[PDB]
């Protein structure tokens, strides 16, 4: 690990350019869990308690 | 709304923004920054409008395929760690009128010249009123934007919340 | 490990099971055996409040380092060797249990080996 | 510099 | 080259990727103005009344009593009991209930019938 | 009971007689006394009942409600003394004439030994109750909340009258004593199963039951804060009490009749639940918390056993002191913004510090956090429904999680963010308003040291 | 003082009749740990100074 | 929080000194009243990378309504100035 | 004071109707469009874009910063519920389909390794540990009445 | 001495005698010592001193003691003088009867504690007794319901009698 | 417990290689721990959970 | 001084309350501290009697 991550941490010096990949994306967002869960889940039930529960 | 001007302008903004979390080393986005203006130059006297549009529109795909997904941001700016962080001690000068008199006087100065700046509100609302009952159109204001005082010894109209308001860092 | 690999990816009648092991009687070779000698008696370990995983046949071993370690507080430096005799003793004991394998391993090739002659010839 | 902090009464 | 976005109903469609944005006309144009007309109408009422100096109290908001009535009292003189709004209250409400019914008397029925028979573990289970 | 209905008459005759100007002070001291004294009634034994004459007799619940109920009546006086100060000096001493007609009539509701006594007393709490809600509540709409708590619990009241008559035609008593021992089971046949609605529909209107609650968001919303707290304290606890004593005399028709309840109960509690995370009015998603506290109660009482009539009793002191404190904690706000739209006033906490702390452990009660009794009652009612059907924890545990949702955002949409602009009456808290405040929550936290003298008779 | 229960832990993991695909799991995760733990000290210690000008 | 206060000259000198360090700036003309389009002449992308270099001196970012209306350093000191209270 | 002619009624019909709604709600009569009349109960009142306030200008000066709002400005039926502490409606730099089947797919992908890696254990090779005398059979909860199986190890 | 050896058993403590085997002092010695005179001593005075003055002012409590009374099967139907006094002797029993369940219940408890980890073997008595008066326990109170009572409890127990009765016929069916 | 803690050790660990605020990869390194802390449970080594706990 | 004085306000005198609450109070009641009983080895000695655990079986040999 720590020789990958001494080159990897090399490269970043290097004047190529950059090419976001989904692989990065995805461990960056952090899996995306608490980008849909906290809004579907939040959305499912707070709708709920409106439309249905109270009106 | 936003110009064609203003929105070239921010774009431009947001993509070396979002180039210089991609780069994080200065000499890098300092080689970036200038190719990205390049490319800001090579269109820079554009005639024909709707050209000029569809590279504007074309940028901006361009821009949310590349844009960092997790970008750089101030602390104290909406989204930052900071943002927000002294919300919770910024209190309004009203409290200080509910003060007990014993809790006053421990600051005998403070409070004698804070009278002086109630005066000064108190004096200069009636005049305020009238500067903007005159220069508003018939039908109402078109625009949020305030005018300056116009007779010396006026106070700008509507200037004792933006005058007072907490400190940045009021502890 | 690279049995793994085996039992598998591969055949899977001679690899031993570990969950049946053992499965030939303890007599199959050995003319004659000889049970394991426990130094350690019920009482000592009952008495020693040993966890009874540690109840094994190590367990004299185990016993009089834990005698030592109360003794020498506070120097937690010390019973270095009766440690290293209890390590010692359970390494022992684990290649015995890698023996165990090796000769379930090695009977279950006499059944795929003895028993092509026996189908093939007839 | 020594200032003022604004602060709801605590008297009470 | 470049994947088009598309929206949902938690992932609004970016402004910068908006065709209505960059197809600025003279009817959009007056209408962008007209609202900022109304914008700055009420913000000088509010203006008005928060820095008055003699003011002690609350700006009533005619928006926020609106948006409560609504909520709360404005409910029912606007229903019809149609098709959408009977079976949405049927299944809803109703469904439910019947649900955990069977669900708690298919469960008390079969554990009654193993206690009868004596085969449930009930050693020492004394508090209950 | 005469050592206390007799002082409870006599504050009428101080608030009629007492000087203009001390009408609050005489009433409030002299109602604190009497509360002391009512820690007399603690006098119970582990078999037998206070039998105190053929009238009146106090047990181990009765005796928690009877505390309560005397309790409260002090903090009532001191939370009305606001918006009562610009009324007339014979409106002000019929108000609290009205208030201790009310304790008076409770008094003798909670230890009246025969049935009957007790509906009459049940049903004439009703007259001052529904007075001080259309008489001195502030919105128009008190008028229709005066209504639908009045029909409501006729409704089901008329029936129990024609119920309970008609066991003493055929039992020859109605004395709660001799229930006990002449009771008979209840064979199942279509007369009983009726007779088993008429005598437990009343009690369920008044808890209330999921269904027929519709009442109470608009009474105790738009009552005054005296009446507010009565109400959800110690008159929804009414129901609870008649139905401890009641499902004496139902066996075993109730092992089959409570499904359609326990069944109302469990949903009705996430609901109810679900409905205060979308509430505007801070005064009525407190109602609703009330409506979501009792369903747990309704379920204890219905599965008759030891552990959750335990937990019910528990529940019911509880939620008494909790729902109350809540009450009075909005009605501090509402009397600065005079508005009960929760999204009004925000940011509370850097302008009343001190009131900040108290919404903090209101709302740590309602949660129920360990060990206050407000848990040990709720948690001794999931053990109990546990073993009931191992499924209910599903419907339990999921109301826990929706409790602590909207109890924290009541306590963060009003205390914490950004304070409004606008709003430049916040005057700090007064005395009179945080006494209010730890009269209510230092009862209910001392109660964790001693939780045995409200856990009720199976104790 | 990591050494003397991580280790331990991972060695104890190995010789355990266990599920395998979470053994692999907890291998690749230790690869993990010096990665981000070398991007620390990589972007915080070494390189330039890349914060404001008064500091 | 424990950082030096900020004062009106030492904002004032290092605005300029930011500017001193722009190569299409001539240090010898720049002064605190140079208007940058009408006595530097800069376009308006070249007045945008002004504004990040300031936000990047000060650690706090400037909104692009009110980037795009400093057109020179003086106001730069005011706006500045009036978002972190500095008043001598 | 508020009146009846400024609250929220029934769903507008004529045209007349529609521009006083508008006109009530402090919104431009184009801008304005009710909720479909299906009886749920929304009557007159603005059909909103349902979008969060985190989406709202951070840097407009709001006379309700926190909230995003102005004084006077029509309220979301949802405001409660888009609140800066709730439900986020913001533009994500992924795609809201393509980041469900991403996270959908490590999940399943992972859940069906687990299983395969359980049929499939890991293991050392070697036999069952040996403990003493009858497996232990006093010690860990053996009736001392019955006579146990007698379990004999040997030695290689 | 302050409580009863019989109802709560405590086996002989066996101590292991020191056997020390290094030169370092044993700090926990030391601080023995030190509890002792700083502690344990002046805790004794205070002790001593408030002991001195119970015995200058000594008085009795004692145990409340009742007299069996005829039990509910004793009792005529809608009696309702005979049935309290049976009833709230049957109260008094059942309250009784928890303790009991109580007191074997920290004999469980201590023996594992004390045992250790032998527990398993060491503490199977306990573990008996407590399997024998749970089953007693719940014979006579279980399923009663919260309206409890003398009656049901009779009920109970004719309803478990027939059980066993019909069970001895058709054991002695052969 | 040993699934659960693998998954947790390697998603959390995963998710800290791209992580840019300083607090939050450390706040992924912990969960990355636990996971560890849980797969040590799932291994029927309790004692070693608990001494890596205590490091 | 600090010190010395919080060492007498916050640590002796709370023990000494601890100390007469278990010594008295706590104790004196059934399986209310309930002591793991001490471990005892091949060879030791119980101080309450005096007696003398065997030693164990010789180890026949392993030297390694
Ligand atoms: C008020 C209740 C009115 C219920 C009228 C329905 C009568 C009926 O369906 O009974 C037939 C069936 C016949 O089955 P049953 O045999 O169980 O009916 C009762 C039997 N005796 C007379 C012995 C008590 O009864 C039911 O169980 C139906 C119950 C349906 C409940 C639906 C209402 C839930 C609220
Ligand atoms: C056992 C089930 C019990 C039932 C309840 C739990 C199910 C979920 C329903 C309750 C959540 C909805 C409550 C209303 C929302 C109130 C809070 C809110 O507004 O959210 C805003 C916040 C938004 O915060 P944010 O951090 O995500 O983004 C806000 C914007 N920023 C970050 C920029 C500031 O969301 C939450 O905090 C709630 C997230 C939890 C809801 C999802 C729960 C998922 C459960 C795990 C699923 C996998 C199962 C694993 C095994 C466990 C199950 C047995
Ligand atoms: C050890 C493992 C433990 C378990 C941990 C792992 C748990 C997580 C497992 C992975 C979860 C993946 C989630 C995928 C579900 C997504 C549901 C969905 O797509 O609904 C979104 C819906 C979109 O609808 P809309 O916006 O109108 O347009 C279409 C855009 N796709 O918009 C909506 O919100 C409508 C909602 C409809 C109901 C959706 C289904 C419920
Ligand atoms: C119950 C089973 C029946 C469910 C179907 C409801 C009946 C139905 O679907 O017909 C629709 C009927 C006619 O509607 P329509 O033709 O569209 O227009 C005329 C409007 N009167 O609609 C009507 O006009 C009247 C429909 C009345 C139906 C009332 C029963 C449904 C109400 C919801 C159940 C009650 C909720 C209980 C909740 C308790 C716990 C919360
Ligand atoms: C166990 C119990 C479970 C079942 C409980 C069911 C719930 C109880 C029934 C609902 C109670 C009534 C709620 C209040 C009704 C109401 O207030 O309606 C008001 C309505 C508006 O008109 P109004 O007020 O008169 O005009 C002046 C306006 N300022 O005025 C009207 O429209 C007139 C309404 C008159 C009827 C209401 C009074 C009777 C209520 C009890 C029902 C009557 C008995 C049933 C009939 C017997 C058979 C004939
Ligand atoms: C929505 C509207 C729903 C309205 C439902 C109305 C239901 C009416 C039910 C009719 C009453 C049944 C009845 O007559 O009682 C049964 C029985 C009568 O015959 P009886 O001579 O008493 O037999 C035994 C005599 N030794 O008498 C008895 O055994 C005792 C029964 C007395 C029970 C009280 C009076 C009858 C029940 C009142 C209604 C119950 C439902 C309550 C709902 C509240 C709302
Ligand atoms: C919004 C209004 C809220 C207020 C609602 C009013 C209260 C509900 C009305 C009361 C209903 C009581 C039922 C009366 C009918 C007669 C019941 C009966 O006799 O059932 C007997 C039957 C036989 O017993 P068994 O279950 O087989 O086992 C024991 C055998 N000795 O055993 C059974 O059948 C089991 C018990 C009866 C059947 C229960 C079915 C419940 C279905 C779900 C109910 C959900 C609530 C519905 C309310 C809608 C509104
Ligand atoms: C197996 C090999 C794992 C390599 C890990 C690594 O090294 O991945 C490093 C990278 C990111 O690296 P970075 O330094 O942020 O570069 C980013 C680009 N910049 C420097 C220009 C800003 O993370 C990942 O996308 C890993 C996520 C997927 C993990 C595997 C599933
Ligand atoms: C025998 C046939 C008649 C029945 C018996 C009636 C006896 C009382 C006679 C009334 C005398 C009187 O005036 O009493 C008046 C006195 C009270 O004094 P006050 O000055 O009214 O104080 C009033 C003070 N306020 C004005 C602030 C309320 O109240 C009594 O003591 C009445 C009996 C209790
Ligand atoms: C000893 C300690 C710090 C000393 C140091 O480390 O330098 C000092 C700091 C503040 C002191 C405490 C505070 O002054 C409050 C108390 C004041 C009285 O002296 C009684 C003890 C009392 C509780 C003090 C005990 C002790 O002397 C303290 C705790
Ligand atoms: C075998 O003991 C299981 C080992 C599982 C962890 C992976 C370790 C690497 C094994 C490589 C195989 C070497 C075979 C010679
Ligand atoms: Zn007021």
């Amino acid at each position: 690990g720590f020789i990958l991550a001494l080159e990897i941490s090399n490269m970043t010096k290097n004047l190529k350019y950059h090419y976001p990949s989904n692989a990065f994306k995805f461990s960056t967002l952090l899996g995306y869990f608490p980008t849909i869960m906290h809004r579907l889940a939040p959305y499912m039930n707070l709708s709920m308690s409106q439309k249905s529960a109270s009106s | 709304y936003l110009t064609h001007q203003q929105k070239v302008l921010r774009l431009y903004k947001r993509a070396l923004r979002h180039l210089e979390s991609w780069c994080i080393h200065r000499d890098k986005y300092r080689y970036f920054a200038c190719l990205l203006r390049a490319r800001f130059d090579e269109h820079k006297n554009e005639k024909d409008m709707v050209k000029a549009t569809q590279l504007l529109r074309e940028a901006e795909e361009e821009f949310w395929h590349g844009q960092h997904p997790q970008p750089y941001i101030f602390p104290e700016s909406p989204g930052g760690t900071s943002y927000e962080r002294y919300e919770c001690y910024k209190v309004p000068e009203w409290c200080l009128d509910d003060w007990h008199p014993s809790e006053k006087a421990m600051y005998p100065d403070y409070f004698a010249k804070r009278e002086q700046w109630k005066k000064l509100r108190r004096e200069s609302w009636e005049r305020e009123v009238k500067q903007l009952q005159e220069e508003t159109p018939v039908g109402g204001p078109r625009t949020e934007a305030l005018p300056p005082a116009r007779k010396q010894g006026d106070l700008p109209p509507l200037w004792w919340h933006i005058v007072t308001r907490p400190r940045e860092r009021p502890m | 490990g690279a049995h793994l690999a085996r039992r598998y990816l591969g055949d899977a009648s001679v690899e031993p099971d570990p969950l049946r092991m053992p499965t030939f009687p303890p007599d199959y070779g050995f003319p004659e055996r000889k049970e394991r000698e426990m130094v350690a008696t019920q009482q000592e370990m009952n008495d020693a409040q040993l966890v009874l995983q540690q109840r094994d046949y190590c367990a004299h071993y185990l016993i009089r380092f834990l005698k030592c370690k109360r003794d020498s507080f506070p120097n937690f430096l010390a019973c270095k060797h009766e440690r290293h005799d209890w390590d010692y003793c359970e390494h022992l004991d684990y290649v015995k249990r890698m023996k165990e394998f090796e000769r379930e391993r090695r009977l279950l090739q006499r059944k795929k080996r003895r028993e092509q002659r026996e189908a093939d010839m007839a | 510099k020594r200032l003022f902090i604004i602060k709801p009464s605590g008297f009470y | 080259s470049f994947p088009k976005y598309e929206a949902s109903r938690l992932s609004s469609l970016p402004t910068t990727l908006d065709p209505a944005e960059y197809d600025i006309s003279s009817e959009t144009r007056k209408a962008q103005a007209e609202r900022l007309a109304i914008r700055s109408r009420l913000k000088r009422e509010y203006q008005l009344q928060y820095y008055d100096p003699s003011r002690r109290g609350v700006i009533e908001d005619p928006a926020l009593v609106r948006w409560t009535y609504a909520r709360s009292a404005n409910i029912y003189p606007n229903f019809r009991p149609n098709t959408k709004t009977s079976l949405l209250g049927a299944l809803f409400g109703i469904g439910p209930l019947v649900f955990w019914y069977y669900v708690f008397k298919t469960d008390r029925d079969r554990k009654e019938k193993l206690i009868q028979e004596g085969k449930l573990d009930r050693t020492f289970n004394i508090s209950y | 009971m005469l050592k206390y209905i007799i002082p409870t008459i006599m504050l009428m005759p101080l608030t009629w007689l007492s000087k203009n100007n001390m009408i609050w002070v005489n009433s409030t001291a002299h109602s604190l006394l009497i509360s002391f004294t009512s820690l007399l009634l603690m006098n119970q034994f582990g078999d037998n009942s206070l039998n105190f004459s053929l009238l009146f007799f106090s047990d181990s619940l009765s005796t928690p409600l009877l505390i309560l109920t005397m309790w409260l009546l002090p903090l009532m006086l001191m939370a009305s003394q606001h918006h009562l100060s610009k009324e007339n000096l014979t409106r002000k001493k019929l108000f609290i004439t009205m208030l201790i007609s009310l304790q008076l009539f409770l008094i003798m509701t909670f230890t009246a030994m025969e049935l009957i006594l007790f509906y009459i007393l049940f049903e004439a709490t009703l007259v001052p109750t529904l007075i001080i809600i259309t008489r001195w509540g502030n919105q128009t709409e008190r008028l229709n909340a005066g209504l639908y708590f009045l029909f409501y619990t006729l409704a089901g009241s008329l029936p129990l009258l024609v119920a309970l008559i008609y066991i003493q035609n055929t039992v020859g008593s109605l004395n709660f004593l001799m229930l006990q021992y002449w009771v008979q089971p209840v064979h199942n046949s279509w007369s009983n199963v009726f007779m088993w609605l008429a005598c437990m529909m009343a009690f369920m209107v008044k808890m209330p039951l999921y269904g027929l609650h519709l009442w109470l968001p608009k009474a105790h919303v738009e009552a005054p804060i005296a009446g507010s707290m009565v109400l959800a304290a110690v008159l929804l606890k009414l129901g609870g009490y008649g139905m401890l004593r009641i499902t004496l005399i139902l066996n075993p028709m109730t092992d089959f009749m409570a499904y359609p309840f326990i069944m109302l109960s469990l949903w009705g509690m996430i609901m109810t639940s679900s409905i205060c995370l979308r509430q505007t009015d801070l005064k009525s998603l407190i109602a609703y918390s009330s409506v979501s506290h009792m369903a747990l109660v309704i379920v204890a009482i219905l599965i008759q056993t030891p552990w959750s009539y335990m937990g019910a009793t528990a529940l019911m002191i509880a939620h008494g002191l909790t729902s109350s404190m809540l009450f009075c904690l909005a009605n501090s706000n509402y009397e600065r913004i005079h508005s009960r739209t929760m999204i009004l006033a925000r940011g509370l906490q850097t302008l009343l510090p001190l009131m900040a702390t108290w919404w903090l452990l209101a709302s740590l009660t309602n949660l129920a956090l360990p060990p206050t009794i407000n848990l040990i009652g709720e948690l001794f009612v999931v053990m109990s429904t546990f073993s009931w059907s191992n499924i209910t924890i599903i419907l339990m545990g999921v109301n826990m999680v929706i409790t602590a949702l909207y109890s924290l955002y009541m306590l963060i949409m009003t205390q914490r963010g950004k304070y409004t602009y606008h709003i430049n009456n916040i005057s700090p808290s007064f005395t009179r308003e945080n006494a209010l405040m730890s009269l209510h929550i230092l009862p209910l936290l001392l109660l964790t040291l001693n939780p045995k003298i409200i856990l009720g008779p199976l104790y | 003082t990591g050494f003397y229960s991580k280790d331990l832990i991972i060695e104890a993991a190995n010789t355990s009749y266990t599920n395998a695909w979470a053994l692999l799991m907890t291998l690749i995760a230790t690869s993990f740990t010096a990665i981000y733990s070398t991007r620390i000290i990589f972007f915080a210690l070494l390189g330039q100074p890349r914060f404001p000008t008064l500091v | 929080s424990d950082a030096p206060p900020l004062t009106l000259e030492g904002i004032k000198d290092r605005v300029l000194y930011v500017l001193k360090l722009y190569d299409k700036i001539d240090p010898e003309k720049l002064s605190v009243n140079s208007h940058f389009m009408k006595d530097l002449g800069l376009d308006s992308l070249d007045q945008v990378e002004i504004i990040m270099a300031m936000e990047d001196e000060f650690g706090f970012e400037i909104p692009d309504i009110d980037a795009e209306k400093l057109m020179c350093p003086q106001e730069i000191v005011d706006y500045i100035a009036d978002k972190k209270d500095v008043y001598e | 004071h508020i009146t009846k002619d400024m609250l929220p009624g029934p769903y507008p019909k004529t045209p007349e109707e529609r521009a006083a709604a508008a006109k009530k709600y402090n919104m431009r009569v184009e801008d304005y469009e009710p909720y479909p009349d299906d009886g749920t109960g929304y009557g007159d009142y603005p059909k909103l874009p349902d979008r969060s306030q985190q989406e709202r200008d951070p840097w407009y000066d709001w006379d309700h910063p926190d909230l995003r709002l102005n004084w006077g400005e029509p309220m979301h039926w949802d405001l409660d519920m888009y609140i800066r502490n709730r439900v986020d409606t913001s533009p994500t730099p992924v795609n809201w389909n393509l980041m469900c089947k991403h996270l959908f797919g490590f999940v399943a992908f992972m859940l069906f390794m687990f299983w395969v890696g359980e049929t499939y254990p890991a293991y050392q090779p070697v036999g069952p540990k040996q403990y003493p005398y009858n497996n232990l059979y006093l010690e860990r909860g053996g009736d001392p009445n019955k006579e146990p199986e007698p379990v004999v190890h040997y030695e290689i | 001495d302050s409580w009863d050896k019989d109802v709560y058993p405590e086996p002989p403590r066996r101590t292991p005698a020191p056997s020390p085997q290094t030169s370092l002092p044993n700090p926990i010695t030391y601080l023995t010592k030190a509890f002792d005179l700083l502690v344990d001593r002046p805790v004794t005075l205070v002790r001593e001193f408030i002991e001195r003055q119970h015995a200058k002012n000594k008085y009795y409590y004692y145990h409340r003691e009742f007299r069996r009374v005829p039990d509910i099967t004793e009792c005529q139907e809608k009696d309702v003088l005979c049935m309290f006094e049976a009833e709230m002797q049957w109260r008094r029993d059942y309250k009784v009867d928890q303790e009991i369940v109580n007191i074997i219940q920290e004999r469980l408890k201590a023996c594992q504690q004390r045992e250790g980890e032998s527990h398993r073997q060491n503490c199977a008595k306990e573990l008996e007794q407590f399997t024998q008066v749970v089953k007693a326990y719940q014979d006579r109170y279980h399923d009663l319901g919260a309206h409890y009572s003398a009656r049901k409890c009779l009920a109970k127990q004719k309803q478990r009698m027939l059980a066993e009765r019909k069970a001895a016929k058709e054991a002695a069916a052969a | 417990t040993l699934c659960l803690g693998a998954i947790t050790t390697l998603f959390t660990a995963m998710c800290a290689l791209t992580q840019n605020d300083i607090k939050k990869i450390i706040a992924f390194s912990t969960s990355s721990q636990l996971g560890l802390m849980m797969v040590t449970i799932g291994i029927n080594q309790p004692y070693l959970a608990f001494l890596h706990i205590c490091t | 001084y600090r010190h010395s004085i919080f060492a007498f306000t916050h640590v002796l005198i709370p023990v000494w309350i601890i100390h007469y609450y278990l010594k008295y109070h706590v104790t004196t009641k059934p399986y209310t501290i309930v002591e793991k009983k001490p471990r005892i080895f091949p060879g030791d000695t119980i101080l309450e009697t005096g007696e003398v655990i065997p030693p164990m079986k010789e180890f026949p040999d392993q030297h390694h």
